[PDB]
């Protein structure tokens, strides 16, 4: 209808997710530079902080029920080999890297 | 500079508009429920059609 089979609303999601994902990398580091740096300027990313710790150590993908990590588990395998080429989620990720 | 930035992020979350976030949702993109990168193979019409 809308759309092809790959491009519903769960797409939306994951140039969503994709953003706090990215963002939860470089956040984990504030906290280690110091040891008491809790604060942050978009707290919702700490869902995505959560489960980095455990995706980056889980192997239960087909059958695990935390939703999360196996979903964030697959947007960087796509996203790293996706690079040569424009897509959904690396056209605007590129483009972003102009502001600073 | 040969990668992303956090304030590049905070960039896209407010090209997004992710600031609104409240709770996140759910996803399956380690099951066949949202092959997120697969093509319109689901294209068929049943049996009652022959
Ligand atoms: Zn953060
Ligand atoms: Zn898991
Ligand atoms: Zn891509």
């Amino acid at each position: 209808a809308t759309g092809p089979t790959a491009d519903p609303e769960k797409r939306k999601l994951i140039q969503q997710q994709l953003v706090l994902l990215l963002h939860a990398h470089k956040c984990q580091r504030r906290e280690q530079a110091n040891g008491e740096v809790r604060a942050c300027s978009l707290p919702h990313c700490r869902t995505m902080k959560n489960v980095l710790n455990h995706m980056t150590h889980c192997q239960a993908g087909k059958a695990c029920q935390v939703a999360h990590c196996a979903s964030s588990r697959q947007i960087i395998s796509h996203w790293k080999n996706c690079t040569r080429h424009d897509c959904p989620v690396c056209l605007p990720l590129k483009n972003a890297s102009d502001k600073r | 500079t040969d990668f992303i930035d956090e304030e590049v992020l905070m960039s896209l979350v407010i090209e997004m508009g992710l600031d609104r976030i409240k709770e996140l949702p759910e996803l399956w993109l380690g099951q066949n429920e949202f092959d997120f990168m697969t093509d319109f193979v689901c294209k068929q019409q049943p049996s009652r059609v022959s």
